[PDB]
């Protein structure tokens, strides 16, 4: 009970040492990047062990560390709930962040600033798992914000990039929306429950919970990018490569699908949100998948494959699997991880170039990253006994043998299929066909500091899922009596997307020009959603705002009506009665109206 | 159209200024004028553990055990699973086993 | 970029803009290699068999016509250079682009750590302050007294003597200044 | 542990003897081993330095106690000697019953916690105190508002009374 | 109280008899010290109030006021004593005077125990904030802007001395805790409906209410930089203080008598924050964020709920903070551009790296980061105001997602983004401003690790 919260707290220490050392004034002395990496290693090793000890006995824990205030009858205290879920998550994301902040001293060499840039990913992944191990909603929102500030920070990492300083603040916009439903929650939560605590929480389990939990869904799609929230990830895209694989690919976007999995205990007694769950999260993985087919920048592709596969966590939390939609988030997690990691590397061995239309013969000039760019591209489509086995396959066969909406179920196969098309359209247009590239070759891959974290994150797209799987505790039962159509459903309509995709690409490698159809300018413009709603959104607004608040309120008429008009009134009136001639025969004459008018005044008082 | 002679001789003495310019952007030698090893895993790895995680352990645990187990609900845990069969540490007592499990066909 | 656009653009200027433009395009369409330079070839066919229009009248209905042909048929997402603008890495050294005037606030003891570039910079400056006096004179003398005036400038005409307004030209900062 | 379970309840663990089948060594007890040696014992050692300082310079604090001024209820309108007396003791008793609601809280998380899976069934007392508990803090001090008094509380405990005795006559 | 106000009496002579070559440093160092002096208002062991004398007493809501005054007063120095070098002796032992004189005033206003005193000591601090506005203003329009704010605040506070006066006749001594304990409750006529509009139209004017904030932009952009800081930092939360002191007597006709205000205070902030998104003025920016914020403080002290009253409290402390942090960072930009445009100024990020920290932690403190006091004071006045009906939830989250979009705009419109290269006077930075900006940013990092200083009266 002793060194269980020592390593947790230990893990927080470790984090919270190299931002001591960047402000304490020795960092040019030190190896700083380095320092961090092996900071980060070393804080995944020591969380490597309540891992082992939740895998042993499976301890549930809340550890209340320090109290901060008192409020009449509310005691917000700085509590830990070290969950499952927060143990897990804790453990992914810091073999993550060791192989990101690895990745990072390679790419971001020649950068003035690479230990602000270290020093900014050590305070999203502080931020991150102050978000995932927090037992009261308060510390909650302080990681949901810490996460979302650090996230605007290091998209705008480029400043002097008007169009990046854009996508950090459409981020933060779409955060804010989210951020304005998880107010919502907070606030019913406190007014009803006395507490943000999710003891009390489980106590208010039993009675209707259709204002927080809509507040609740409000925050997951403004921070996972559901439809209707979804552009600003692949705005996001903006940002440099680590920042791209550890925020939006890895433990940023799947805070929200974390926070409904927190809930989940709440959401099975509410059917509407689980049905409106179902269809959000079909909605954005088929409309993200569509957005994908026809990407030419191959992190926007990445991007799009990201919030497809949030959109299919959604659907998991649709149905009332939870644990599912956490183990893909682990599972996801490492390929999105991997990916994003290989392409940056191919991004910087093409000077950064980043559309695949200037790419190509990636499998025999980059062996190394081709062989990992496969092994993502088919563990994300959910080859065999791969770690995308483990999760979404289950996923495919909860959906398909359990009571859901059928529209759903079918764009969900549909965009599993094109899931698996995206995933071809990548190996292909990079991988394979002729060199587009331009002439001088200046790739080298040969840095241990780029082979050994796309070495581990291989280890771990090939054998975490097995070995998460099969240390899970039984929970949430599956069905697995099903007709052999509904077993191998996910493998047969991936094979079938990889082999129409592929049909598709040597069509397009045919001599033909064809004309263009709105099917396929629908999914290259992102379904005209960041264009319409981007342009006549913060039109209207702003129009608002200057056209009628300011100049028609303050700057017109609360002025035309308090002072002005009173100052114009005793203008008037002391023009009116300093309007004299001068003359002692009217001022005598005005005398004797006075006195005759007192005359009237007194007899008619009597 | 090509260049004019004009542009084409403010643009000739522009770049060989800016070739002068670009050449005087160099640093001499002496530029900038500023005013134990053994192996990894013996040296580098064991101060860094002993110093970054140890003592930082200490402290932590010295935190957790003398002011945070003294209170009350701080660190509260889920009971552990009791299975059939076995015996409890604290208690000493053995709970009874189940039932006959009359399925027996896989 | 380093040269002011004119006033407006001449029609033969219009059309060769129209050509890149369509084979940038065409190569956005085409992607592999081969198909591009067939594709390209058959533009350069069109271009040429409507290249001897002696009207003038149909030639601008035609570059018209081919304009509207054009933004029926142009890419949703052309391929951009990555240091061109709207693309990848377009503005990602201005955070990195310091003007050279920072070095007059900079203390004494910056300086110290640099003396022989801060001794070069002191002979730029001389330079400049000489140079500043001789081209405002030649401004003077060759501006017009009247009529059309254009962004171009003048070079250095005699010997001894530096293009006007050549400062913010020729110091600059680098394109990758790290 | 300067706390009692009498006020803050805790029923005695229940942990299993270990039935290790597998033949591998456990990692978990080779580093629950390894961290007592390294860790515990130099913790405990300073702690126990400490603890001996604290005997050689031992010092003691009182907890205070107020004696109960007349209530509210005896107070002459317009007096307002005894109604500070007794506004300052109602100020006292509500930052009691705030803590009182603070522990029956913090009790209600505890149970929750150590129960976990069996919460709905094995938490019914804790949150039947809670529940009475909240029905009685409501009866009292709901509804009184930024500037509550002994004066409110009163007012609304006699509108309360009223409204029972009047539903009472029938 | 008279251990705090008489050496703050004392700090005026010293100011007129210091050499002309130490008076910044006397008076800055006393001042801190006045400060220092200050802070043992904190030590409050009991539920009782620490009623000093028979017309001083501190409060757990007068106490945070009172030590931002005197907190705010070395800033203030430190602020103003750039722009005054080129100045004459006399004159700025006069500014010095003004300021000391400002902070004696507001520390004996927060500290008052009768209201006809605090009415007093209300109009003896809109004195010397005038003299400060008219004579060491910059444009033109500060006499405009001196004449708003003078005769706002004084067409307010008539009323509210006819109404002291009419409760002073009714009740006898106008003292606060008398009227706290032998409070009469009112019969609801039309008179007691413009006695109370009358107490309240003051505090309403000085907060300021929507659609009589006019007075404040033009006051806040024409100021000195002393001034901007003590206005809104101090007297807005000096109208709250009123208000939060006169409605105990106003039971029970403030129940349906907020109505006008609270939907005056939830759309005007509203209205303010798109201002600030549609605004060419940085130092407007700032003032129509304050008008946004003290609409919120002005919604809790309407809806008189605990958890509303402890979150204006915490609001006040917090926006006072952070509005004069804003106010010091676009007087350094305006000290070193001489302009006030808010696009004028664009890649300040490149030149000034720990002033852009100081900007981004400000501008984060305004749009309420957690765990910040400023965030405790918005979500608890949200929670107050959610319990007071359900539907003002939607104009919070609109408020909310203004007040992060004009954040990050002036962030990114003056730090990020390339950098204006013709600004040729762009000094590095002064020890002086940076200290003001750490002056500013460290409370808020205290207070923030120990909100329970600033929760007020009711908790
Ligand atoms: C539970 C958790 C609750 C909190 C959760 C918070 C979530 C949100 C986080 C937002 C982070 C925003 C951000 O990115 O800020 C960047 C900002 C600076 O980053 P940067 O962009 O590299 O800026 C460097 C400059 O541009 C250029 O300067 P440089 O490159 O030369 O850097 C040198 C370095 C040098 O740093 C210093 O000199 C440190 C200054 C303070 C020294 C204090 C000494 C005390 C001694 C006592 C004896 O300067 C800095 O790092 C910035 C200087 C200002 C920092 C002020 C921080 C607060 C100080 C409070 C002091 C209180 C004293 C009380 C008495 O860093 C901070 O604000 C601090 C780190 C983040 C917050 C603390 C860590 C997380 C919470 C832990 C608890
Ligand atoms: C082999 C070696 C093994 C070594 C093992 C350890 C031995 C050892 O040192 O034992 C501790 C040893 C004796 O321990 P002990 O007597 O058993 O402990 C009794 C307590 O210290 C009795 O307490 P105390 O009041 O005497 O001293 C503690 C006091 C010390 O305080 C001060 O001294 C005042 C500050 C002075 C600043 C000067 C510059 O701290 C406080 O009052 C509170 C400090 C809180 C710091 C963290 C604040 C977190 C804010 C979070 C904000 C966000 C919240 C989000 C919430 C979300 C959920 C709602 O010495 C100390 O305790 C003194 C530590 C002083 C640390 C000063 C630096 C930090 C401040
Ligand atoms: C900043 C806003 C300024 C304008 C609004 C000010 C408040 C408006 C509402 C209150 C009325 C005006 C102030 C009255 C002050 C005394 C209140 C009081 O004691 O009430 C109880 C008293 C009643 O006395 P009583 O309470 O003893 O009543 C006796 C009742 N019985 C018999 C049953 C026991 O009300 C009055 O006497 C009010 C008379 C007001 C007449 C003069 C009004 C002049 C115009 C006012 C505004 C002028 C400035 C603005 C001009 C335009 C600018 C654009
Ligand atoms: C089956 C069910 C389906 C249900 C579907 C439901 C759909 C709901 C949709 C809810 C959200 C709608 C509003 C979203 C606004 C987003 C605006 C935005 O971020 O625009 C970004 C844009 C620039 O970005 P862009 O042009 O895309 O890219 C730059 C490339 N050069 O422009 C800018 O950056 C401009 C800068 C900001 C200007 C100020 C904006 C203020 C906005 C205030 C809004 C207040 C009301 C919010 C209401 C929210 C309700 C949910
Ligand atoms: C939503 C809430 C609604 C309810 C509340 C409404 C009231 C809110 C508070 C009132 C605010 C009023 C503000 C008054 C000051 C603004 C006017 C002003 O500044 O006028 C200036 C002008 C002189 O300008 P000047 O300087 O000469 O020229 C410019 C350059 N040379 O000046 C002039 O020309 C004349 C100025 C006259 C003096 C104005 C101030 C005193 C007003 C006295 C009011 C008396 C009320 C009773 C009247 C009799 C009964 C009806
Ligand atoms: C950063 C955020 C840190 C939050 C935890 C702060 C821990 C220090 C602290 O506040 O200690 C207070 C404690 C005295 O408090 P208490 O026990 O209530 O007093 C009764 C007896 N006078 O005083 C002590 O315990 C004094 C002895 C402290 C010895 C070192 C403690 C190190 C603690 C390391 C883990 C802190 C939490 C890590 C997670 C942070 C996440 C952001
Ligand atoms: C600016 C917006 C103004 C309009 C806002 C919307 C209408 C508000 C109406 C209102 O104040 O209703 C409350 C109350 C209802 O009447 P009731 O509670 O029965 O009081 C008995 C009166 N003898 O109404 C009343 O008691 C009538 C008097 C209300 C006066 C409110 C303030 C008016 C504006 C002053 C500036």
């Amino acid at each position: 009970m002793n060194i269980f919260t020592t390593s947790i707290l230990l893990i927080f220490i470790l984090l919270l040492s190299p931002i001591l050392i960047s402000m304490s004034n020795l960092i040019k002395h030190i190896n700083f990047p380095l320092y961090t990496t092996t900071s980060i290693k070393f804080s995944f090793i020591i969380s490597l062990l309540p891992l082992l000890m939740f895998f042993h006995n499976n301890m549930e824990y809340m550890i209340t560390t320090w109290h901060w205030v008192t409020m009449n009858s509310m005691e917000l205290k700085m509590s830990f709930k070290t969950d499952f879920f927060s143990i897990l998550f804790t453990s992914v994301a810091l073999f993550v962040t060791w192989s990101i902040m690895q990745f990072s001293s390679w790419y971001m060499h020649s950068d003035p600033n690479i230990n602000r840039f270290i020093k900014y990913l050590t305070l999203f992944l502080i931020t991150m798992l102050i978000l995932t191990s927090a037992n009261n909603m308060f510390q909650l929102f302080i990681g949901w914000e810490g996460v979302g500030i650090m996230s605007f920070l290091l998209i705008g990492w480029w400043y002097g990039r008007t169009d990046a300083n854009t996508a950090a603040l459409q981020a933060i916009l779409y955060n804010r929306i989210g951020d304005i439903g998880f107010i919502l929650a907070m606030v019913w939560f406190s007014l009803n429950m006395n507490s943000w605590e999710l003891q009390q929480i489980m106590f208010s389990n039993n009675n209707d919970n259709l204002i927080p939990l809509m507040g609740l869904l409000i925050a997951a799609t403004g921070k996972s990018a559901q439809f209707g929230l979804h552009p600003w990830l692949p705005s996001a895209m903006e940002g440099p490569t680590p920042v791209s694989a550890l925020l939006h690919s890895s433990t940023m976007v799947v805070a929200g699908i974390f926070l409904l999995v927190r809930f989940h205990p709440l959401t099975t007694n509410n059917n509407f949100i689980l049905t409106t769950m179902l269809c959000l999260g079909a909605l954005t993985t088929l409309f993200t998948a569509i957005c994908a087919l026809t990407q030419n920048d191959i992190k926007k592709i990445i991007a799009f494959s990201t919030s497809s596969q949030l959109g299919l966590m959604m659907v998991t939390l649709g149905m009332n699997q939870p644990h599912l939609a956490f183990l893909h988030i682990c599972t996801h997690a490492f390929f999105k991880a991997m990916l994003f990691m290989c392409s940056g590397s191919i991004i910087h061995s093409l000077a950064d170039e980043q559309d695949i239309r200037k790419m190509g013969n990636i499998t025999k000039i980059m062996p190394f990253t081709s062989s990992c760019l496969v092994i993502g591209s088919l563990a994300l489509t959910g080859m065999p006994f791969l770690t995308g086995f483990y999760s979404k396959d289950l996923i495919i066969e909860a959906i398909n043998t359990c009571n859901t909406n059928a529209w759903a179920l079918l764009i969900t196969l549909i965009a599993t299929s094109m899931t698996a098309m995206y995933s071809m359209r990548i190996i292909y247009f990079v991988t394979m066909t002729k060199p587009r590239f331009p002439p001088l070759i200046s790739i080298n891959e040969n840095d241990p500091d780029l082979m050994n974290p796309i070495k581990r994150l291989a280890f771990g797209s090939i054998f975490a899922g097995f070995v998460i799987s099969y240390n899970i505790p039984p929970t949430s039962i599956p069905v697995l009596t099903m007709p052999w159509f509904l077993k191998t459903t996910a493998l047969i309509i991936s094979v079938l997307g990889f082999l129409i995709a592929l049909e598709l690409n040597n069509l397009t490698m045919k001599l033909s020009m064809n004309k263009a159809n709105p099917y396929s300018s629908f999914s290259t413009l992102l379904g005209f959603f960041p264009s319409i709603i981007h342009r006549i959104t913060p039109m209207k607004s702003l129009n608002l705002s200057l056209k009628t608040s300011l100049t028609l309120l303050d700057l017109i008429w609360l002025e035309k009506t308090i002072p002005k008009s009173t100052s114009t009134l005793h203008t008037n009136m002391t023009t009116l009665t300093t309007n004299q001639k001068g003359l002692i025969k009217l001022y005598f004459m005005s005398f004797l109206i006075n006195i005759i008018l007192i005359i009237i005044l007194y007899s008619i008082n009597l | 159209s090509g260049y004019t002679p004009d542009e084409k001789l403010r643009l000739q003495q522009l770049r060989e200024l800016r070739r002068r310019w670009l050449k005087d952007q160099e640093l001499s030698p002496r530029e900038p004028v500023l005013p134990k090893n053994m192996v990894f895993k013996a040296y580098r790895s064991s101060l860094f553990a002993v110093s970054h995680v140890l003592i930082p352990m200490w402290f932590v645990h010295y935190y957790v055990k003398y002011h945070m187990a003294t209170k009350p609900y701080t660190i509260v845990s889920s009971k552990p699973r009791i299975f059939p069969g076995d015996t409890i540490l604290e208690t000493g007592e053995v709970i009874p086993p189940m039932r006959d499990f009359p399925d027996q066909h896989h | 970029a380093f040269c002011a656009p004119p006033a407006y653009l001449t029609h033969q200027q219009k059309v060769l803009r129209l050509y890149k433009r369509a084979l940038r395009h065409l190569e956005s369409w085409c992607i592999h290699r081969d198909k591009y330079r067939y594709f390209a070839c058959l533009m350069r066919a069109r271009f040429e068999e409507h290249k001897n229009e002696k009207d003038m009248m149909r030639a601008t209905q035609l570059l018209r016509e081919a304009e509207e042909e054009f933004w029926q048929n142009q890419h949703p997402q052309p391929y951009i250079f990555p240091d061109s603008p709207g693309g990848t890495s377009f503005e990602r050294y201005e955070c990195y682009k310091v003007p050279e005037w920072c070095l007059d606030y900079w203390h004494p003891s910056e300086k110290a750590m640099y003396p022989d570039y801060f001794s070069k910079r002191e002979q730029w400056k001389k330079l400049r302050m000489e140079s500043w006096d001789r081209e405002v004179k030649q401004l003077q003398e060759e501006t017009s007294p009247d009529g059309i005036m254009t962004e171009a400038l003048p070079p250095a005409r005699r010997e001894g003597d530096l293009p006007p307004l050549w400062w913010h030209i020729v110091t600059r900062p680098r394109e990758r200044p790290t | 542990d300067s706390w009692d379970k009498d006020v803050y309840p805790e029923p005695p663990s229940r942990t299993p003897a270990p039935s290790p089948q597998t033949s591998l060594p456990n990692p978990i007890t080779y580093l629950t081993k390894a961290y007592d040696l390294v860790v515990d014992w130099p913790v405990t050692l300073v702690r126990e330095f400490i603890e001996r300082q604290h005997a050689k310079n031992r010092t003691y604090y009182y907890h205070r106690q107020y004696r109960r001024v007349p209530d509210i209820t005896e107070c002459k309108e317009g007096d307002v000697l005894c109604i500070y007396e007794a506004e300052m003791q109602w100020r006292r008793d509500f930052k009691v019953d705030q803590e009182i609601m603070n522990i029956i809280q913090e009790r209600l998380k505890a149970c929750q916690q150590r129960e976990g899976e069996n919460y709905q069934q094995n938490c019914a007392k804790e949150l039947e105190q809670f529940t009475k508990v909240t029905k009685a803090y409501q009866d009292r001090y709901l509804d009184l508002g930024a500037y509550y008094s002994a004066r409110k509380c009163l007012a609304k405990q006699k509108q309360r009374m009223l409204e029972e005795r009047k539903a009472a006559r029938q | 109280m008279l251990k705090i106000i008489l050496p703050s009496l004392m700090l005026l002579p010293l100011t007129w008899l210091s050499s002309p070559k130490k008076t910044w440093t006397n008076v800055t160092s006393y001042s801190f010290l006045i400060s220092l002096t200050s802070l043992t208002l904190l030590w409050q062991t009991d539920e009782n109030y620490k009623n000093f004398s028979n017309m001083f007493s501190s409060d757990p809501l007068s106490t945070p006021l009172i030590i931002l005054t005197a907190w705010l007063l070395p800033l203030m120095l430190m602020a103003s004593q750039n722009h005054l070098k080129k100045d004459n002796n006399v004159l700025q032992k006069l500014y010095i005077s003004m300021l000391i004189s400002l902070q004696i005033l507001l520390i004996m206003t927060f500290s008052a125990t009768e209201l006809i005193m605090f009415y007093i000591l209300f109009e003896a601090t809109l004195i010397p904030t005038l003299i400060i506005i008219t004579r060491w203003g910059n444009q033109t329009e500060r006499l405009n802007a001196g004449i708003y704010f003078l005769f706002y605040t004084l067409i307010g506070s008539i009323p509210l001395l006819i109404a002291l006066i009419l409760i002073q006749n009714h009740v006898g001594t106008l003292n606060l805790m008398i009227l706290s304990f032998t409070t009469h409750t009112l019969d609801a006529s039309w008179s007691n409906n413009l006695l109370w509009l009358a107490c309240m139209m003051a505090f309403l004017i000085k907060m300021p209410l929507y659609g009589v904030h006019l007075w404040l932009p033009k006051a806040h952009v024409e100021a000195p930089i002393a001034g901007s800081m003590i206005l809104a930092a101090i007297l807005l939360k000096l109208g709250s203080y009123g208000m939060i002191r006169i409605s105990i007597i106003l039971d029970p006709l403030t129940k349906y008598m907020a109505y006008p205000f609270i939907l005056l205070s939830l759309w005007g902030m509203i209205m303010t924050s798109s201002i600030c998104l549609r605004q060419t003025d940085l130092k407007s920016l700032i003032a129509y964020s304050s008008v946004s914020h003290m609409a919120l403080v002005i919604a809790s002290i309407m809806i008189q709920t605990p958890w509303s009253f402890m979150g204006a409290t915490m609001l006040m402390i917090a926006h006072g903070l952070t509005s004069s942090l804003l106010f010091c960072l676009a007087n350094s930009n305006y000290e070193r551009i001489h302009s006030r445009t808010m696009i004028m100024a664009r890649g300040l990020q490149m030149v000034f790296p720990l002033m852009a920290t100081w900007w981004l932690m400000a501008s984060l403190a305004n749009l309420a980061l957690p765990p910040s006091i400023n965030l405790m004071g918005e979500l608890f006045i949200t929670m107050s105001l959610f319990s007071w009906s359900n539907f003002t939830i939607i104009l919070m989250g609109i408020n909310i997602i203004i007040t992060g979009m004009y954040s990050m705009y002036m962030i990114i419109t003056t730090q990020r983004g390339k950098l204006t290269n013709h600004m040729i006077n762009l000094q590095p930075s002064h020890t002086r401003e940076l200290t003001l900006m750490a002056l500013h940013m460290i409370p808020l990092i205290l207070l923030t690790t120990s909100p329970k200083l600033i929760t007020g009266l009711t908790m």
